[PDB]
């Protein structure tokens, strides 16, 4: 049947969905919302916002900027290469880790589509806790990667 | 990969 001819493959469809939706994730909250604006969902815990990462986390390792657009670009690249062999070689039953391959893998495609194509990555969800503290935008695509990254050191036990 |  059609199903086995392809082997693994077909997982590659959420990849897929997930893509889709964090680029239309983005795509709405850009043409709706001004920059670092905050539209207020849970008053105390939970908002909208616009912020754009140009991935300034890693700022101390050089004297320059915009490198990162690149490097990481890379390395969404390198690994999406490295995580699509990993699903080919997988079997039919491991779906844990077919999901979890499929769920990093489009995270990260999205994120690297950003770079490519606009310098900073779009992240739209701002939760917090009052002014005591706010923890740092993200979007659909970093939901994806984190998930991935709990099913696959959940396969570890 | 994330956004950071
Ligand atoms: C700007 C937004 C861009 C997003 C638009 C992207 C469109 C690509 C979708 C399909 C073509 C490639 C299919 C990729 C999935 C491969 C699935 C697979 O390998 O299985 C083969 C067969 O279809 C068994 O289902
Ligand atoms: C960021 C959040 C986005 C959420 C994204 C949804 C999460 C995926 C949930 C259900 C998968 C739906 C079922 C699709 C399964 C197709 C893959 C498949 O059937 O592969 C068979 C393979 O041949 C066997 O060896
Ligand atoms: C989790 C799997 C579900 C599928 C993934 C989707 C969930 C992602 C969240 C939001 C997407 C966009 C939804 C937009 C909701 C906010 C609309 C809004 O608040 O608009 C305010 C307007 O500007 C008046 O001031
Ligand atoms: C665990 C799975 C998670 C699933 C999550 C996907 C569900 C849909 C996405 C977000 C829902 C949040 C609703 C917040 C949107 C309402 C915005 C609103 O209230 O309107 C804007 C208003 O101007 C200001 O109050
Ligand atoms: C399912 C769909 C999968 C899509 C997955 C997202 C693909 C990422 C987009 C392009 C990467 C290809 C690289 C080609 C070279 C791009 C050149 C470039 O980066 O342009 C920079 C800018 O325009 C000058 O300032
Ligand atoms: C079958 C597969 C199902 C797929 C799961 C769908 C259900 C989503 C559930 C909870 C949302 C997860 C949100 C994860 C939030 C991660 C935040 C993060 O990545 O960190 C941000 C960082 O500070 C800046 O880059």
């Amino acid at each position: 049947p059609d199903v086995d001819r392809f082997g693994r493959l077909p997982w590659l469809w959420i990849t897929v969905l997930v893509f889709v939706l964090d680029q239309v994730s983005k795509a709405f909250f850009q043409a709706e919302l001004s920059m670092y604006q905050q539209i207020v969902v849970i008053p105390d815990l939970f908002s909208w916002t616009l912020a754009y990462n140009t991935g300034a986390a890693f700022s101390f390792l050089a004297d320059s900027s915009g490198w990162q657009r690149w490097l990481f670009a890379l390395i969404a690249i390198v690994v999406s290469a490295s995580l699509v062999v990993w699903l080919k070689r997988l079997k039919k039953g491991e779906t844990w880790l077919a999901i979890a391959l499929a769920l990093v893998l489009g995270g990260a495609l999205g994120n690297l589509y950003d770079r490519m194509v606009l310098g900073h990555v779009v992240d739209f969800i701002l939760v917090h806790w009052q002014n005591r503290w706010y923890f740092p935008a993200f979007n659909l695509a970093d939901s994806a990667i984190t998930v991935g990254a709990v099913m696959l050191a959940l396969d570890m036990f | 990969l994330i956004s950071t």
